[PDB]
RNA sequence: AAAAGACUUCA
RNA sequence: CUGGUUAAUUCCGUUAACGAACGAGACCUCAGCCUGCUAACUAGCUAUGCGGAGCCCUCCGCAGCUAGCUUCUUAGAGGGACUAUGGCCGUUUAGGCCACGGAAGUUGAGGCAAUAACAGGUCUGUAUGCCCUUAAUGUUCUGGGCGCACGCGCGCUACACUGAUGUAUCUUGGCCGACAGGCCCGUUCAUCGUGAUGGGGAUAGAUCAUUGCAAUUGUUGGUCUUCAACGAGGAAUGCCUAGUAAGCGCGAGUCAUCAGCUCGCGUUGACUACGUCCUGCCCUUUGUACACAC
């Protein structure tokens, strides 16, 4: 358990890699059922204000 | 997952041969063994009342039985009666025993 | 359908025979008849087998590795 | 009478349509549809218009299509039947419409540049 | 109403259980869905939901390749069809539906990219952003589905319904759950 | 009337050697351009022949 | 009774025209082979013991579908169309047909009945009574296949 | 915040 | 130099510069260049006949430059599509995305790619400075040579159901033939039982024709018979951004002969596309003991 909403927004690249252009992980928050935090892993960069479903995550 | 050794001047490794092999069929299929009834009873009659329609081809594999050899079985049950195929390009098709 | 030779029975050996058909035991015991043939005759073909290299042409270039052994590590 | 021709153009081979209006049988090559193209999923393409709209008996087309493959048949033959039936009744627009129309394509066949293998994956060396 | 696909089989009553999933399963097309083949370039723009789909062109498309040599997808669409029809006559339910449950069971939640980065190299575990959950899954059950057939004296049409109906009810019998169950036991761990 | 097309389209990497991409189609087309009267009379035949404006257009006057 | 018929003698999937024609072939006087066949006539497989249903009538139906719709067709019309004589790999081929001496064979037994004709250059021409039986027969098919 | 070395003489 | 943008010193905005060339783009090219047409008919459609067919109703064939037009064919013009129209926050020019529609700012593939350098390579695709030379490394022929214990390379074919095979879906007429010739005129479905086989065609022998004087180390096709290695391939590598990889065949040149070569074409038709996160590269920056050059 970790629970699963509907989509999700990036609210700040929680440092990593990089050097030019991110790949490594994010904190993301839930958009609906907010005020779960936790770092989801992704590749690629990212932008704050894009949103996603990490989709089960659990 | 793995695949072999590695060649030799030569040269060639391989490793793989198996299962084998009987079910040769046709032989079995005249003489009375296979073909009297326990094929056709066993293999295609018990597996039917599990389930209703079931390809031939599966049949095949289940039943472990060629798919020449009971693609003669088939046919006999169908002219009981028993049986009622469909069809389809491939020989395949759908076995089923009576709809209902 | 037959098969016989005839001509004049001049020839010595090989022949034909007459396309022996036969097949088979016949034919791979004749093949060596025919293999021993060439060599005492002393044509091309005999020539070759007694040599052990392939004798109806290849590529050579590469490929000729049962001709006559396996790779024979470098050379020399 | 009736008989309304815009020809439409989309991969190689030309489909001329002269069409009298009445039960639903098809032609090509003038030979029956299905039996022309028997055993094909991409037949039956050209068969989603003369069945799917509420028209059945409206349209008999007779067809003629000259020259390629069996594949490329489907796509023209059916485009023409619905910018004829658009231009005479504007409420049928919404049949030209929402059914797909219109591809060129223009993506068969590429030019061969040399050193290419089959054209433009060149060679493995060099 | 008259249903078409291959003139036998509807496919709005198809229902997808995972939402996430369900925003890139395209059942519907702009008038409705069919399935009779094509291609048409809507490319590959990222952030969102991003192209129209059919899973049926995939999984069709993923045979006539994945594996190996020679076939088409003339050859390949048959296949499919003829596993399809395989696939309802042991299911009795809709063969679009039992892909769409092989594919959810068979779609790993998370995967596990290989970085080099400083002295050595970490794998610490990725997104599959939805698009390519679908695709792994198809694959390994086409995969599955081809290797089957390689080997057993089956046809592939019923190695696909095989691995398909194997997939599509959670049996680690199927190549295609076991190595998505595979990859998130590593992805889960490698952190 | 002008009608169908001749090409020789000949591709030589040109050479080094060794050559064996960046190589060449410089690509030729000659056209054929089929011209007839109705009624060929005597008086056709002469002005046209005379006055015969070809500079590198090469016309043949045929003939059963 | 006629509608599906007539038609149907062009537009019917072969393979139930090929077989259905050969049937009301059989009844006919002629069929002398002279032993021609017996040296190795066709593909690989080939020689002619299958053939009193699988060739010989199939390939005498083979051919008259094909003159009505595509005529005039000549000897080499027909030798071509079933086979391949393609450039081999090498490490192939492929089959070989003949079928000079096939071809030939076919179209000399159907002339003696009156169902074929020979213009000076343009191959031979169906006749009154080729279309006759050919399309009275596309009738019984057509009824089949719906 | 870097695994990793060489590379004949004269022109 | 900078600021931004882009495949692009591409364009803009700044600037001790103001220009200017040359590449790029533009251009001629082809892919869909189409489209309604202007142009003519190869041809297509369509009309009318007529030989018939089902039983002018429906259908095939050809008839006359016989009638006209057209997707074919064909050349032109225009159509181009251009930010002209409408959108969105935004030093500012912009970028990003989306629509009409045949299709949008790099519509696409590279054929049209700069100079200079590389003692690169070619003296034999094409001359030739000079030296072995000089009625010879000329001649005009007859014969022979491009073997493979072994390694690299391109490439072709298989391992098996995306299967196998059979049937069905310079040339010719037609009489005689098994390929191979020599003339008289002129996907359907029987099989396949997933089997190193009905896989695979390697090899070797017998032998017939043809190209050619000749087929033997050096023609091809092949009656027929041997029935090889190989169970999908390592250390590893190429190439690929959707009509592209890949797969199927053929034509053209090569050419007395020729596996398959190089080249193009059309057809069947997939996946991945976000980025610079080993290699080549760009400009700027700093250091530099080096200067045919790590």
């Amino acid at each position: 358990m970790d629970t699963q909403v509907k989509l999700a927004v990036v609210v700040k690249v929680m440092g990593r890699t990089g050097s030019r252009g991110q790949v490594t992980q994010v904190r993301v928050k839930f958009l609906d059922d907010q005020n779960r935090l936790i770092m989801r892993n992704v590749k690629g960069p990212v932008r704050e204000g894009d949103i996603l479903t990490l989709l089960e995550s659990e | 997952p793995p695949p072999s050794s590695k060649p030799a001047k030569s040269g060639g490794g391989k490793q793989k041969k198996k299962k084998w092999s009987k079910g040769k069929q046709k032989e079995k299929v005249n003489n009375s063994v296979l073909f009297d009834k326990a094929t056709y009873d066993k293999l295609l009659s018990e597996v039917p009342k599990y389930k209703q329609i079931t390809p031939s081809v599966l049949s095949e594999r289940l039943r472990i039985n060629g798919s020449l050899a009971r693609q003669a079985i088939k046919d006999l049950e169908s002219r009981g009666a028993i049986r009622v195929v469909s069809v389809h390009s491939s020989q395949l098709i759908y076995t089923r025993a009576t709809n209902a | 359908f037959k098969v016989p030779d005839w001509f004049l029975n001049r020839k010595k050996d090989y022949k034909d025979g007459r396309f022996s058909q036969v097949v088979s035991n016949a034919v791979d015991m004749k093949l060596r008849d025919d293999l021993e043939r060439l060599k005492k005759i002393r044509n091309h073909r005999g020539l070759r087998h007694y040599w052990g290299v392939r004798v109806r042409g290849q590529h050579t270039k590469t490929t000729g590795r049962r001709g006559k052994t396996v790779g024979v590590s470098k050379k020399r | 009478a009736v008989s309304y021709c815009k020809p439409g153009r989309g991969l190689i081979k030309v489909n001329g349509v002269p069409i009298e209006l009445i039960r639903p049988e098809m032609l090509r090559l003038k030979a029956f549809e299905p039996i022309l193209l028997a055993g094909r999923s991409r037949f039956k393409d050209i068969d989603m218009r003369i069945r799917v709209r509420g028209g059945g008996k409206t349209s008999q087309i007779y067809a003629i299509r000259q020259a390629i493959a069996k594949a490329l048949v489907a796509y023209y033959q059916k485009y023409v039947d619905e910018a004829s039936k658009k231009e005479v009744k504007d409420i049928f627009a919404r049949y030209d419409r929402t059914l797909l129309v219109a591809d060129p394509r223009r993506c068969e066949p590429k030019k061969f540049g040399g050193r290419g293998a089959r054209a433009r994956f060149q060679k493995s060396y060099r | 109403q008259v249903v078409k696909l291959f003139n036998c089989w509807s496919f709005e009553d198809v229902q997808v259980n995972d939402i996430s999933l369900a925003d890139y399963l395209a059942v519907s097309s702009t008038k409705h869905a069919t399935y009779l083949p094509h291609t048409a370039g809507r490319y590959s723009a990222k952030r969102f939901r991003k192209a129209q789909c059919p899973l049926v062109e995939r999984l069709t498309n993923s045979l006539m390749m994945h594996g190996r040599n020679n076939g088409k997808k003339i050859m390949a669409v048959r296949i499919v069809k003829h596993a399809m029809e395989i696939i309802h006559l042991l299911t009795d339910a809709n063969p679009i539906q039992v892909i769409v449950d092989a594919i959810i069971n068979s779609g790993p939640r998370e995967d596990a990219t290989r970085i080099g980065s400083a002295g050595a190299v970490r794998r610490q575990a990725v997104d599959i952003s939805p698009l390519r959950r679908v695709n792994q899954a198809i694959y390994l059950l086409t995969t599955g589905a081809r290797e089957s057939a390689f080997r057993n004296i089956k046809t592939i049409a019923e190695c696909l319904a095989d691995e398909l109906i194997n997939a599509a009810k959670g049996s680690s019998n199927s190549y295609a759950i076991k190595k998505k169950d595979e990859i998130e036991r590593v992805a889960k761990a490698n952190r | 009337m002008p009608t169908k097309v001749l090409h020789i389209t000949t591709r030589k990497s040109p050479c080094g050697e060794g050559t064996n991409t960046w190589d060449r189609f410089e690509m030729r087309v000659h056209k054929r351009v089929i011209d007839l009267v109705s009624s060929a009379d005597v008086v056709k035949q002469i002005t046209s022949i005379t006055i015969e404006p070809g500079v590198e257009v090469e016309v043949t006057i045929s003939d059963q | 009774m006629a509608d599906s018929t007539a038609r149907t003698v062009k537009d019917v999937n072969p393979h139930e025209f090929v077989k259905a024609y050969s049937a009301h072939l059989k009844r006919s006087g002629k069929m002398e082979l002279p032993e021609w066949v017996d040296i190795v006539k066709t593909a690989r497989f080939k020689e002619l013991p299958p053939y009193d249903p699988d060739w010989y009538y199939t390939r005498a139906a083979s051919i008259a579908r094909k003159i009505y719709l595509r005529q005039g067709i000549g000897v080499g019309g027909f030798q071509k169309i079933y086979g391949g004589r393609q450039r081999n790999g090498s490490r192939p081929p492929h089959f070989c047909k003949s079928s000079g001496a096939i071809s030939r064979n076919i179209l000399q037994q159907l002339q003696k009945m009156g169902i074929i004709d020979v213009d000076p250059k343009g191959g031979r021409l169906i006749t009154s009574q080729g279309r006759r039986d050919l399309d009275q027969v596309a009738g019984r098919v057509d009824v089949t296949i719906a």
